[PDB]
């Protein structure tokens, strides 16, 4: 059996121990952690590149302790540029990435969009809360989740009410205000709000002043806004609702575990079907050159892993099939506190009676 | 001693960075310059895209550049606009007309001084108007291009209907299916957006199947009749180009010019923090850039060399000129311009098709 290298890049304090404590298919693993200090463009382009000459890395798994989902980005990018699979299995790696490109070989744990949309709606239904109104900025995705959102409303027997709908624009400054004005107009008891964490944090700030926080208003946000719950922004107005990977129930060595499993056992399915496995790329530095000896054939098989009796497989637009969703509630002593669980397309809420 | 801004720039040829160098140093002399002085910082492009952005960080960003020009090469600017959007940076495009860089929601921070190809509806409308074609035909390629032209000139639509529009996949060589499908109607203006080598596909198929004939308008961008379009093109066709839109180095002096009134109006301003100097180990976005794109993007530089400089919501040039164009005899002959408000019609006759 040969040896495929699986570089996991941990980012941030973690335990090495656990994570290096977590399988006979027809080829192994020969995995290398490796910490990382920054994440930034640089850094994590500079990391990754290095780390791809010293080894033949075939494959890469990436956590991060943070709430930049720009590093998804970086790294859908770092992905398809090299043609070498990447796996954002917790962090600001593993945030919404909508519109990943097409040679992409980039997978993230976690629901997407269009699932999370799914969910906060499951949600109005449980508690029949049924008058709301969105509120999105222009960061990718929010055209998924809107659009998510109305073909649901549209195929409803159930009396959905879409009152106002607010596309805000971070892109320029608000020293005139534009975004208050918005905000001032809506009027419903739920508001489904899509966004980033550090867009909420502003947004929020803004919608206090206009008296949006308070009671009778509900705030729903998505996992990447929640982001990391051990971090709770000031201006998060408590008896906000979210979504949530259940960073609770499946931490972090389950998830380097299966991250070494799906491309261990993709590669494996692929020498098999084909007597051959790509040759991980030796340089960044010569992309252009080596262009037409490379490919994206293991997304066939990346995606769909079975693995310790669990369906690990991902979508197209490279998010995860079905994942064990927390619901969160932000509490009274500002702490993320779970108040139900998402399975299969079952939701179960632990109050019948909505909390104060 | 003033405070020393830098913008910086990546163009094609080191010709052009002394360009970029002289138009920088040619805005410190018309200005006045006691408090804030402009310094010229730029690179050419790299062989591939990591290559790039690594370029960015190491050349640029690790001198607090407040802007960035981007032209093309002799690999696109996405890179770029990532690199420097991931700060806030301002991207600005001297000569990629792709309408992908219209997207706000992917690239932020970037405005050019050139058109997206889309915005030649604005063109195609003023003529239609012009020469009362009411009834249209719309063949647009199925790429984000394509369909960006068909959303920019149904907008305009919403006087002359479009009676269809006709979507086809990339990269097809046999159209006669999907050409067929547009004979059948009774609307004989087509309006085509499609690459080089889809137009050529178009082309050839609308021929065989007789519809470049006489009684057939063609009117269509500057994509459809450059290079390898032009190969196959039916006479009587009508086209535009877009006058200086390739000239860096007219683009380079006006770009300069904008950026360094823009960075002056800035700090009329307080509160003004520098950029992050270098990539390693910063995350936070800039915290001024949302307000210089502000500046910007409201910016008006009238006695332009490319005329009148001017940005849209999306921060693309506004009252950009044409040329419009008409194949005759095989030649591209000249027959008017759109002056970015009004078309004016030339003394060369527009020989159509058939005649
Ligand atoms: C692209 O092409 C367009 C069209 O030619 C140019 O736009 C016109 O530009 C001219 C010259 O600047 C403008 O002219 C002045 O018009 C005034 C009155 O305007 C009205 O009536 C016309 C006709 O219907 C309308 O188009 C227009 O909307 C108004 O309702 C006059 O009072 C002016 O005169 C005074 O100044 C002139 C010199 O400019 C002197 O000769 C006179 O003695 C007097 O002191 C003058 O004639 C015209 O209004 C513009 N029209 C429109 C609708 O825009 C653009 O300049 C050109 N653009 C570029 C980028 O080159
Ligand atoms: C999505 C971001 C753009 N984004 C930031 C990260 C950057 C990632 C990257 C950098 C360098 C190399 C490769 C990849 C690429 C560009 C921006 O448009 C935006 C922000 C906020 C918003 O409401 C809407 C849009
Ligand atoms: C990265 O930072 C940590 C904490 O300061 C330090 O232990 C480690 O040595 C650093 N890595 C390098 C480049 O040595
Ligand atoms: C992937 O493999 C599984 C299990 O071997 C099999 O059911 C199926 O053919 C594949 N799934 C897809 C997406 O076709
Ligand atoms: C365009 O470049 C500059 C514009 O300032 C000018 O000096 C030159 O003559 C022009 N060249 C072309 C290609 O027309
Ligand atoms: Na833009």
């Amino acid at each position: 059996p040969p040896s495929i290298g699986i570089a996991v890049i941990l980012v941030g304090t973690s335990d090495e121990v656990a994570i290096k404590d977590a399988h006979h298919l027809s080829v192994v693993p020969r995995v290398e952690l490796v910490a990382m200090n920054e994440t930034d463009p640089k850094s994590i382009i500079t990391r990754i590149c290095d780390l791809m000459s010293d080894r033949k890395i075939q494959g890469v798994v990436f956590a991060d302790d943070t709430d930049q989902e720009a590093i998804a980005q970086i790294l859908d990018f770092i992905s398809a540029q090299t043609l070498t699979p990447i796996l954002g299995i917790h962090g600001g790696s593993s945030m919404i990435m909508a519109d990943k490109d097409e040679s992409s070989m980039f997978f993230q744990f976690g629901p997407s969009i269009e699932q999370q949309a799914s969910v906060m709606l499951n949600i109005m239904e449980e508690y029949d809360w049924y008058i709301f109104s969105i509120v999105t900025t222009y960061f990718p995705g929010y055209q998924d989740f809107v659009n998510k959102i109305r073909s649901t409303i549209e195929n409803s027997f159930v009396g959905w009410e879409l009152e106002e709908v607010l596309l805000l624009d971070m892109s320029l400054d608000d020293g005139d205000s534009k975004i208050q004005n918005q905000l001032k107009k809506l009027q419903s008891p739920i508001i489904l709000l899509y966004c980033t964490k550090e867009e909420a944090t502003y947004i929020f700030e803004v919608a206090n002043s206009v008296g949006l926080t308070g009671y009778g208003y509900t705030w729903i946000v998505p996992s990447l806004v929640a982001g990391d719950t051990d971090t709770v922004p000031s201006e998060f107005p408590t008896g906000l609702i979210s979504v949530s990977y259940d960073e609770w129930d499946y931490g972090l060595p389950a998830r380097v575990r299966d991250g070494i499993a799906i491309i261990t056992t993709a590669a494996s399915d692929m020498l098999s079907e084909h007597s051959f496995i790509p040759e991980p790329k030796s340089s960044c530095y010569n992309t252009h050159e080596k262009r037409i000896y490379q490919s994206n054939m293991l997304n066939r098989y990346l995606i769909n892993v079975t693995f310790e009796g669990r369906d690990l497989s991902f979508s197209e637009d490279g998010y995860q099939m079905h994942p064990k969703l927390v619901i969160i509630l932000l509490n009274k002593e500002r702490k993320w506190e779970r108040v139900g669980k998402w399975k299969d397309k079952s939701l179960q809420m632990k109050y019948y009676v909505w909390p104060r | 001693d003033p405070k020393i801004v830098n913008i910086g720039a990546v163009l094609s040829t080191k010709k052009h960075e002394q360009i970029f160098r002289e138009a920088v140093n040619q805005a410190n002399k018309r200005h006045f310059t006691r408090k804030i002085q402009l310094q010229a910082t730029s690179v050419t492009h790299r062989p591939n895209a990591i290559q790039m952005a690594l370029s960015v960080c190491e050349d640029l960003i690790s001198s607090q550049v407040y802007a960035i020009l981007v032209s093309h090469p002799p690999l696109t600017p996405t890179p770029i606009s990532y690199t420097a959007g991931f700060y806030r940076i301002p991207v600005i495009g001297l000569t990629t007309r792709m309408s992908i860089y219209s997207d706000k929601s992917i690239h932020l921070s970037f405005l050019r001084t050139v058109p997206p190809y889309s915005h030649q509806a604005l063109v195609w409308f003023e003529m239609m108007r012009l020469f009362n074609w009411n009834h249209v035909i719309l063949i647009v390629s199925d790429d984000h291009e394509g369909r960006a032209a068909q959303k920019k000139l149904e907008t305009l639509l919403e006087g002359p209907k479009a009676d269809k529009v006709l979507q086809f996949e990339p990269g097809t060589k046999n159209l006669t299916a999907l050409l067929l499908e547009a004979k059948e109607l009774e609307a004989r203006v087509i309006i085509l957006s499609a690459s080089e080598d889809d137009a050529t596909a178009v082309y050839k198929s609308a021929a065989m199947l007789d519809m470049t004939g006489a009684g057939y308008v063609w009117l269509v961008g500057e994509r459809e009749i450059s290079g390898s379009a032009l190969r196959y093109a039916p006479d009587g066709i009508i086209g535009l180009q877009l006058i200086n839109g390739k000239n860096e180095s007219a683009h380079i002096s006006d770009a300069v010019a904008v950026v360094a009134q823009a960075i002056h109006e800035l700090f009329e301003m307080e509160n003004i923090t520098d950029p992050p100097r270098g990539c390693v180990g910063n995350t936070n976005i800039w915290k001024t850039g949302p307000l210089f794109k502000r500046v910007l993007m409201s910016s008006k530089y009238p006695d332009g060399v490319t005329g009148r400089i001017e940005f849209n919501e999306d921060g693309d040039r506004k009252f950009a000129q044409y040329s419009i164009m008409n194949l005759q005899n095989r030649k591209l002959v000249q027959v008017g311009i759109f002056n970015g408000s009004y078309i004016i019609q030339n003394d060369r006759k527009i020989i159509w098709p058939g005649g």
